[PDB]
């Protein structure tokens, strides 16, 4: 998955999936792919 | 025309010089009529026990405000709770000495509770001061999972969304955990290497000992802390160069129950001066209505400026506490602590002596160290990403273009 | 194995300790390893040290291992005491009625202390779920210095983010002090046409809301949506609360104290039960408030952790860590055009049922305009201009440029 | 349409797109129940 | 466009009752306020305040 708000299950929590939860998560640092820029992804990460 | 005041003390000559302080609070400024009383009693081993005997002795005396003080056992689990509690039925107001838990501030559980001594849950305003004064952007929490390091972190947490920034990382673990040692080596992957800690002496000696295994008390890290982290056993482990804090008169009851005594004096006769006062009951059973003017008493102790204190100059704020305490900044050298600076009631000021930051350098560490290894993630993405399997040997082929040039693959 | 229970009421309510007894005989098997003898007793008013007495009294005579406390008044430091009574002598306590049900923030973490309430977070919940069922997005937050300001605002602005709705939170009002003098009148001019969540005691917002509708702030166009904090006791009602004066709170009207009682013995015999069947055996009660036994105070096993998973016949009645029920019976009341608090709907199993489909327009007071703006509008569906749609099942409400209709089906 | 059948990747940039447009809800609503996993699946399926 | 919002006329009692609430219904507009000076003082301290 690119990466997508989505409601969890449990406590109904916003989250990221895909490459926005890997590097939000503080798994990645840098995201070089076809990232596309809008407002949802740019609200919580910075594009170049 | 006799007001009687209760005092949960320690010791019979606590108790002895509490009576002294009264009469000399009484001989100054005494509204011509008023002459205030004195009762004591001392601190029971069990809770149940006191609470009888303040209903008992306390209040069955009309007292109008109680001075609850820490037994000079050094077990100190929430002493001054039963006396608040039972003095806050009726919102008689309670005057803690040397009770520094946070617990207390929250006033929707504790109302008519309030200290002289400011509780652990301030002294992250210092931290923050320490953060504008050496330029430390990047910070990591390391607070305990109980009330008085989520007040800690809540605090710091609401000093820094002012300026418009965020700890990196806020690890919150248990009380008493004997390995901490994951939670370190989560911190030491970051980039902030400003740690601060907000936890009782065993935690803080338990995370000391671990950051020092870690290899995390060396040069190029700098600590902030607390009292409860500089005093104990957490003394014995703390690492060389930590900078911790401590009150002035913290452990002074002598001090606080002087100040305290003329402060409630104070208060007693500016609400006489008012109107429409009702006297304090008589005795836990029999009356279950609450005190009228304990509200109001309440607001007028939190009103009433004491300008000459041995303390200092004595001030209540909204939450309950002092809100002006002097914290000495100190610093570990050569398992010792020397003082570096010392923290007034709004500012920090430094002295002559050098601070020597954790490793042995004087010149002041960076607030975090740039990591040149970035975690890439990528998709599968074909005109983009191709993905390919490895050979056995683990490297794949290399690959020509049209042109001939090499395919840099990774 | 036999189970003591204690059950403890006020004199003002009529139903007699036989009564209680007489509660505990459905005769079904409740108890299948256990048996429970129920032991009732009151008192005539509420305070610490006869509570103390009673309490372990009780203890002393039928070797209770729980209790299921009801009170009567309004006394908010009754809570406390019950939770620390149960810190200092391990015993279950139920806060069942009066000032023992209201919530407490924070509870000793060793205390097996639980009230029959909502925190304001459950209040919270509701009340955003009635902006949700009446598209009231647009809200105003106004606060106070009132103890628990910092955690309504947090739950607030933390849910609002996780929010997938609009939500546009126009300003946070906190009057400070001086509610009717200068500086707060200017940051009530700051108000604009919206929902109110006005967060306060009750004579405050009686002074809150008389500057209110001196400023123009009550009306047909302005809704006013409030916790329990301000509704207190529904007999008493101020006159300048506007009718519509939307609010929720624990239901006193169809939760009889009887059934209180039968859930709070369910609960703690259905806790027990768990016990058995995980653990050994039923643990000693303790062996009374005094004597200072000389022993860490630890039991081998407890009813803490088994009270996080409690199924009654019908309802489930578990407890979240911090002492909250998970499924509280709240409802939502309105104050209609007769001056009186009538209930509108219901919170249950997460899902609140509401009475009123649309909300019927309340004259906020007497001199109101009169109600012109608002009209009904019939409209039937045909295929290419009028379009009739379910709800939305990522927002449930209604979708972006559609609006909300009703139609009566059979 | 039944016998018209279109899609795009699941959790996307395309698909937060869709979902926040005002007006093309009513197709959103019909590609969400034939979501892809991945673009190279969707590729495949138009292939055949 | 001229959208003339309101016209408030203070008829008495500039400090006190029911010329409040008649202020309250200004939006945040050009003001063409039209009296005499003193009492334009009176008023501007109220619409400060």
């Amino acid at each position: 998955k690119f990466g997508t708000q989505e409601r969890v299950n449990n406590s109904n929590k916003k989250e990221w999936n895909g490459m926005m939860g890997e590097l939000l998560s503080g798994q990645a640092d840098m995201i070089v792919a076809p990232l596309t820029i809008n407002n949802e992804r740019a609200q919580y990460i910075e594009f170049s | 025309k006799i007001v009687n005041i209760g005092a949960v003390l320690s010791t019979r000559k606590h108790e002895q010089m509490f009576r002294e302080a009264v009469n000399q609070a009484n001989k100054r400024h005494g509204s011509w009529k008023i002459q205030l009383n004195a009762t004591s009693v001392t601190h029971k081993p069990n809770a149940i026990q006191m609470a009888l005997s303040v209903c008992e002795d306390l209040i069955s005396s009309q007292v109008y405000a109680i001075l609850v003080s820490h037994p000079p056992t050094p077990n100190d689990h929430f002493t001054p709770t039963p006396v608040s509690y039972t003095a806050g039925f009726y919102r008689i107001p309670v005057l803690g000495l040397t009770t520094r838990m946070s617990i207390y501030s929250d006033k929707s559980i504790h109302l008519s509770f309030l200290r002289t001594v400011p509780p652990y849950s301030h002294q992250s305003s210092v931290w923050f001061e320490m953060m504008r004064v050496y330029n430390w952007n990047h910070i990591i929490l390391l607070v305990s999972d109980d009330h008085e390091g989520r007040a800690a972190q809540k605090r710091l947490e609401t000093l820094l969304e002012e300026r418009e920034s965020k700890a990196e990382k806020v690890l919150q673990f248990d009380p008493g955990t004997k390995n901490v040692t994951a939670l370190l080596m989560e911190a030491r992957e970051l980039e902030a290497r400003v740690i601060i800690l907000s936890a009782s002496e065993d935690d803080a000696a338990t995370v000391y000992r671990a950051a020092a295994m870690l290899n995390m008390t060396g040069s190029g890290y700098v600590w902030l802390v607390g009292e409860r982290e500089i005093s104990g056993n957490a003394l014995r482990y703390a690492p060389d160069g930590i900078i911790g804090l401590q009150l002035i008169n913290g452990k002074n009851e002598s001090a606080h129950i002087s100040d305290a005594v003329g402060v409630v004096a104070q208060a007693v006769h500016e609400l006489l001066e008012k109107e429409n006062i009702t006297d304090p009951p008589r005795g836990c059973v029999g009356n279950t209505n609450i005190w009228k003017t304990g509200p109001l008493f309440k607001r007028v102790l939190m009103s009433s400026k004491y300008a000459d204190g041995v303390t200092g100059r004595v001030e209540f704020n909204e939450d309950g506490d002092r809100k002006f305490a002097n914290y000495s900044i100190m610093n570990l050298q050569n398992r010792k602590l020397v003082q570096v600076g010392i923290y007034n009631g709004t500012h920090v000021i430094p002295n002559d002596r050098k601070i020597i930051w954790p490793g042995g350098e004087t010149e002041k560490p960076r607030g975090y160290q740039m990591s040149t290894r970035l975690k890439i993630v990528t998709i599968h993405q074909e005109p983009f990403v191709y993905v390919k399997p490895t050979m056995s040997d683990g490297t794949c082929k290399e690959e020509f273009t049209v042109n001939g040039d090499p395919v840099k693959k990774v | 194995p036999a189970l003591n229970i204690a059950v403890l009421l006020g004199h003002s309510h009529d139903v007699t300790e036989r009564e209680l007894r007489n509660l505990w005989g459905p005769e079904q098997a409740t108890g299948l390893p256990l048996d429970v003898n129920v032991v009732a007793l009151l008192m005539n008013r509420t305070d610490p040290k006869s509570l103390i007495t009673h309490v372990c009294d009780l203890m002393s005579g039928a070797r209770i291992h729980g209790l299921v406390f009801g009170d009567d008044t309004d006394q908010e430091a009754v809570a406390q005491m019950l939770d620390f009574i149960s810190s200092q002598t391990f015993i279950p306590i139920l806060g069942i009625h009066g000032g023992a049900s209201m919530i407490m923030a924070d509870k000793d973490p060793t205390s097996t202390f639980f009230q029959f309430g909502a925190s304001i977070q459950q209040q919270a919940t509701v009340m955003l779920k009635i902006m949700q069922d009446y598209d009231w997005h647009v809200f105003s937050l106004v606060t106070t210095i009132f103890p628990g300001y910092r955690d309504f605002i947090s739950f607030i602005k933390t849910t609002v983010d996780n929010s997938f709705v609009g939500w546009d939170m126009q300003n946070v009002i906190t009057l400070d002090t001086s509610f009717e003098d200068a500086k707060t009148q200017v940051q009530l001019k700051k108000i604009h046409s919206s929902v109110i969540l006005l967060y306060c005691s009750k004579d405050e917002a009686v002074l809150i809301l008389s500057e209110a509708r001196s400023l123009g702030l009550t009306g047909y166009d302005f809704f006013w949506i409030v916790p329990s904090l301000v509704s207190g006791n529904t007999e008493l009602i101020p006159k300048e609360f506007p009718s519509g004066l939307i609010s929720v709170s624990y239901d006193d009207w169809d939760y009889s104290l009887e059934a209180r009682v039968r859930d709070g013995l369910g609960i703690l015999t259905t806790a027990a039960s768990s016990m058995l069947e995980k653990f050994s055996y039923i643990p000693e009660a303790k062996a009374s408030c005094y004597g200072q036994a000389e022993k860490p105070e630890t039991p081998l096993h407890t009813l803490h952790q088994f009270m996080v998973n409690v199924t009654w016949d019908g309802k489930d009645l578990s407890f979240t860590e911090e002492g909250y029920q998970v499924h509280p019976r709240l409802v939502v009341i309105v104050l209609n055009k007769d001056r009186e608090w009538e209930k509108v709907g219901k919170w249950e199993n997460q899902t609140l049922s509401l009475r009123h489909a649309v909300w019927p327009r309340y004259k906020s007071f007497s001199d109101c305009e009169p109600d012109d703006n608002h009209l009904s509008i019939v409209t039937l569906e045909e295929a290419p201009f009028v379009i009739v749609e379910d709800i939305d099942p990522l927002t449930e409400t209604c979708v972006r440029n559609t609006v909300p209709c009703r139609k009566f089906v059979k | 349409s039944d016998k018209f059948i279109y899609a795009t990747v699941k959790q996307s940039s395309v698909d937060i797109y869709f979902r926040r447009q005002v007006e093309l809800s009513t197709m959103y609503r019909h590609m969400e129940k034939h979501n892809y996993e991945s673009a190279a699946e969707a590729i495949q399926a138009v292939r055949d």
